[PDB]
């Protein structure tokens, strides 16, 4: 295993498709072209996938996280994690961690005053991930996800 | 299709357009012109609009892929299947559990009521104009089953009017998704409603031949007269019990029936079918399990029933407790959550058709404060009863918009005390503060109960709580002792009237005195007496509060919790974290939020530092301290718990818990249980930890913030948990 | 003279068959470099059925023939 993170090219219909695919394995209600054109299209550079080099498809992407970033009140830039996926194969290497470390280091870098997401309550995996980074629950969301349970919002503040 | 209108209708397809042109080649070479990262759209337009839409030939996201069977597909209202008896009854059991589904279990609408044919069909006839919809020749399907279907008709118009009040928020406490269903007034009135349901009662009860089924239905029936006489309560404001009552009764009839007869509704009549014909904007979604008895129609009257109490409320402080009370042991069901403030402030612009909007703020004043104002249509009193309603209207959301409510109370209390101080109206401004610092202290402590704050974070949390704990509890001391000096005041004229002889001064001071007496005495015990309730309420809050932080410094002076973070991370800094937990309070100018560093600070003297010997004396003064006041607490609350029961009327406590005198009397044994639990819980943590010391290979333990079952949980249990693998 | 663009097309109601017999009628919100379409107001006629079904996302593959009414073509130019 040798995993390699790369920012999203635009411009691969192929790393596109492939990015959805991964995406939509994991969600009970999945998203239509339309929610991917929204982030990509106008935030490519807060995309990012992640490749296992050393696999027999090492130009396939096995995690991905999607990020868009957009001024909060008046005064704040607030970014906010859309997507997160990791392929079942490729689970408990530290893939997601490192997709939520560079995105985070890159909003950063474009400025951001806090990144911001929701999560289900009940996603243990999901809440170590980030709590472990500093997030704190700012919010809970009452059935936000209908039948899975309520969310939590989740707050990690840069400045 | 097969289906002869299905064929034609293809011919007329295109023929409201006068001419088509295929434009397919052309789109597809201007596309091939327009870069991958391009987007042609209107420039107005907003590309996160797109993100709610739906997608052909997608499964999960298209509606007209939805597979059906044949039964589904083909199933006509109008044939009478067979046996009619147990198929019409089977019909109308799904129907009601339905109606449950979607109202307790938060069920969208297209898959439980609408989910049934003969509903879809009944309301297309209606939106048209004006009998059934349909018609199959026999008397159980078309007069019995058709009266079934009005009735929970009848029932979800209801709720639409519920719901266009505003009281609770749509697609979270209640879905009304009816696929653009308007009935305008085509839908008969509630008095053409019953008789219908009465009609098919008098057609049953005609029924020589006994059956299990008939008598299902017979019960079946009668639960959907109560379901429609639910609005009496709003209409006619009606307190009256018969129907609910009734409701329970059927419920629990039905439910000993269950067991011993089957039942099988035709095949189709409940399905997917509307979704995939009728216009949804939505995606397909499957139907839920549906609940297996009628305990859900006992919850339902169980929780109006406790909506119509209100009504015989006699005070401000019976009605605030009832608010406070009502909701807090579990959530309560979303028509009696809607009907509470539709209830409680009414269409003439009266609370509970008693005061007006004003009235009724100055009487939560007066109560707290016993003092009677010596202008009329003042704006900061029309301000503020406005907010006080507000108040009243949050107790009944769920149970995290109810801690989101007090966001906005925070600081609009705030601003309003700040109004009152610059024109120095001490006693309105001394009320508004008791409301905002008791909101701030329920904002906090509700974080607890929906988990929002870590173990790590259980420091900062409950430390500030002490904190606004003791200056609430200073506050409430002097208003307490300047209620005192009032009563003294009357005593001393009596005092003074002893010593004097008849004479005209003499007759001045017992004209004075009778006047006190007979206008000011009694108010001032009684305020004196609820102060002294709150006093006792808000010392057991800061003991409880003082108990989690003692727990949590033991925790950290064994090295087994900081008040920061473990985990190291290179994003954030702990300041920045400590200071968007607390930014709720960052406004509010007094109680002010105490610095960064005095958070720090306090925790230092609270860590215990030493080591061996000295470090085993201060950990014994400080697990003394909490089982000490622990014992204490249960005191304090036996005490509260024994007024309750004794009422408002024994001269020392005033709780106005008359109306929620078991919810009360609950809670508080919740409250006690959490508490003992408390000083189990310290036992067990220095029992381990001195243990663990002493082997090099301890355990590697985790805190977890643990709910207790019975207990109270705004103050979890700070427990040791083995951290594995 | 002018050739037509896309931005023309925005905002227009259009006639897209699909590769079923289904033909859904609504207004083009938006188009990208694949030819995906959003269309919004849609009615989808099925033969003899017809039903709205709001905002709809068309991916390519998914798109039989797209069709326009000669009137408001030639106001476009
Ligand atoms: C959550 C998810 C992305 C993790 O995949 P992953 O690549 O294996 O993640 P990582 O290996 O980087 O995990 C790192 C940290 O996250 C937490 N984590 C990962 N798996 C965990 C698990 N079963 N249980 C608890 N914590 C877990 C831990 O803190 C872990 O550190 P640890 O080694 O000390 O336990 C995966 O479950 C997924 O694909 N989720 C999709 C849906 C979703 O959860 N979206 C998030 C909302 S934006
Ligand atoms: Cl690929
Ligand atoms: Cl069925
Ligand atoms: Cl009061
Ligand atoms: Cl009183
Ligand atoms: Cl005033
Ligand atoms: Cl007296
Ligand atoms: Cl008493
Ligand atoms: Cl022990």
């Amino acid at each position: 295993m040798e995993i390699v993170y790369k920012p999203l090219d635009i411009r691969n219909e192929e790393q596109f498709a492939s990015i959805k695919k991964l995406i939509d394995a994991d969600l009970s209600e999945p998203y239509s072209i339309y929610v991917y054109r929204y982030f990509l299209n106008q935030w490519p550079e807060l995309t990012y996938i992640a490749v296992d080099n050393k696999s027999g498809t090492p130009n396939i992407p096995i995690g991905c996280i999607v990020c868009k970033m957009d001024p909060h009140r008046n005064v704040r830039l607030r970014g906010y994690i859309g997507m997160l996926a990791v392929e079942s194969t490729y689970r408990g290497h530290g893939i997601a961690k490192k997709l939520v470390e560079i995105a985070i280091d890159k909003m950063q870098r474009e400025h951001c005053d806090e990144i911001m997401l929701e999560t289900e309550v009940e996603n243990s995996a999901a809440l170590n991930l980030y709590e472990g980074m500093g997030f704190i629950r700012m919010k809970r969301m009452f059935r936000y996800y209908l039948n899975e349970g309520d969310a939590f919002k989740l707050i990690l503040p840069l400045t | 299709p097969m289906e002869v209108d299905s064929i034609l209708g293809s011919l007329s397809i295109t023929d409201d357009f006068d001419q088509l042109v295929d434009v397919t080649s052309l789109f597809d070479e201007l596309c091939s012109k327009l870069k991958p990262e391009a987007i042609v759209k209107d420039p107005r337009f907003d590309l996160f609009e797109g993100t709610h839409s739906l997608e052909v030939n997608n499964s999960k996201l298209d509606s007209s892929l939805i597979e059906l069977t044949a039964e589904e597909i083909e199933f006509d209202v109008n044939v009478a299947y067979d046996p009619p008896l147990a198929s019409v009854a089977a019909i109308a059991d799904r129907l009601l559990r339905c109606v449950i589904s979607w109202l307790n279990d938060y069920q969208t609408l297209p898959t439980t009521v609408l989910s049934c044919r003969y509903t879809e069909s009944l309301l297309s006839s209606l939106v048209k104009g004006t009998g059934s919809s349909w018609c199959t020749g026999n008397i159980l399907y078309d007069k019995v089953l058709g009266s079934c279907i009005l009735g929970v008709c009848y029932l979800t118009k209801f709720v639409q009017k519920l719901l266009s009040a505003g009281i609770v928020f749509e697609e979270e406490d209640l879905n009304f998704n009816n696929m653009g269903f308007n009935t305008f007034d085509n839908l008969p009135g509630q008095d053409v409603v019953i008789n219908s349901l009465t009609e098919s009662l008098q057609i049953l009860e005609a029924y020589s031949d006994d059956s299990l089924h008939l008598t299902m239905l017979k019960h079946i029936l009668k639960i959907i007269i109560c379901l429609v006489h639910l609005e009496d309560h709003l209409t006619d404001y009606s307190t009256k019990t018969s129907h609910l009552d009734e409701l329970i009764e059927n419920a629990n009839s039905v439910n000993g029936i269950f067991p011993q007869l089957q039942l099988s509704p035709p095949k189709g009549a409940f399905s997917t079918y509307i979704q995939k014909h009728r216009s949804n904007q939505f995606p397909p979604r499957k139907i839920t399990k549906l609940p297996t008895d009628y305990s859900g129609f006992i919850t339902l009257a169980n929780d109006v029933k406790t909506i119509l109490l209100v009504d015989k409320a006699e005070s401000a402080l019976e009605t605030y407790q009832f608010a406070k009370f009502f909701n807090k042991l579990e959530q309560r069901h979303v028509i009696a959550r809607i009907l509470f403030p539709l209830f409680f402030i009414r269409d003439d612009r009266t609370v509970l058709g008693k005061f007006s909007y004003t009235q009724f703020y100055l009487l939560h004043v007066k109560e707290f404060s016993a003092q009677t104002p010596s202008s009329i249509g003042n704006e900061l009193i029309q301000e503020s009863s406005n907010m006080l309603l507000e108040w009243y209207q949050n107790c009944s959301q769920n149970t995290c918009r109810y801690r989101q409510g007090f966001n906005r109370q925070l600081i609009l209390w705030d601003s309003l005390q700040a109004q009152f101080e610059s024109v120095n109206s001490q006693v309105y401004c001394s009320w508004t503060y008791f409301m905002k610092l008791s909101s701030m202290i329920e904002f906090s402590l509700k974080g607890f109960d929906l988990d929002i704050y870590k173990p790590f974070e259980a420091y900062s949390m409950f430390w500030y709580v002490y904190y606004l704990s003791h200056h609430l509890e200073t506050f409430l001391k002097d208003s307490q002792n300047d209620i005192e000096s009032n009563i003294n005041a009357i005593h001393s004229m009596n005092k003074k009237l002893k010593k004097l002889k008849a004479g005209e001064k003499k007759d001045q001071l017992r004209l004075k005195y009778r006047f006190a007496m007979d206008n000011e005495m009694e108010q001032l015990q009684a305020t004196k007496q609820f102060l002294n309730y709150l006093l006792k309420e808000i010392n057991i809050t800061k003991s409880l509060c003082l108990i989690e932080v003692f727990q949590f410094a033991i925790l950290k002076s064994f090295g087994l919790i900081d008040n920061k973070n473990s985990t190291p991370s290179k994003f954030s800094n702990e300041r920045l974290i400590h200071n968007l937990r607390f930014k709720p309070f960052n406004s509010i100018g007094v109680p002010e939020l105490p610095e960064y560093e005095v958070f720090q600070q306090t925790l230092k003297d609270f860590v215990i530092e030493e080591k061996g010997a000295a470090f085993d004396i201060k950990l014994e003064r400080a697990t003394n301290f909490i089982e000490t006041e622990v014992r204490n607490v249960v005191s304090s609350i036996d005490e509260i718990m024994q007024g309750i029961k004794g009422g408002d009327n024994n001269g020392v406590l005033v709780t106005g818990t008359r109306l929620v005198q078991e919810l009360s009397l609950e809670y508080y044994c919740k409250l006690k249980h959490t508490s003992k639990a408390l000083s189990v819980n310290s036992k067990v943590i220095v029992n381990t930890l001195k243990k663990n010391i002493k082997n090099k290979d301890s355990h590697e333990y985790k805190v977890e913030l643990v709910h207790t079952t019975e207990g109270w949980n705004y103050f979890p249990i700070q427990t040791l948990r083995i951290k594995q693998d | 003279m002018d050739i037509l663009k896309l931005s023309d097309f925005i905002g227009n109601t259009l006639i897209v068959s699909l590769t079923e017999d289904r033909i859904l009628v609504g207004s083009l919100v938006a188009v990208d470099a694949q030819m995906n379409l959003l269309l919004d107001h849609v009615e989808e006629r099925m033969g003899s059925s017809s039903r709205m079904m709001g905002l709809v996302s068309v991916p390519r593959r998914s798109v039989k023939t797209i069709m326009i009414d000669k009137p408001v073509l030639q106001e476009l130019t």
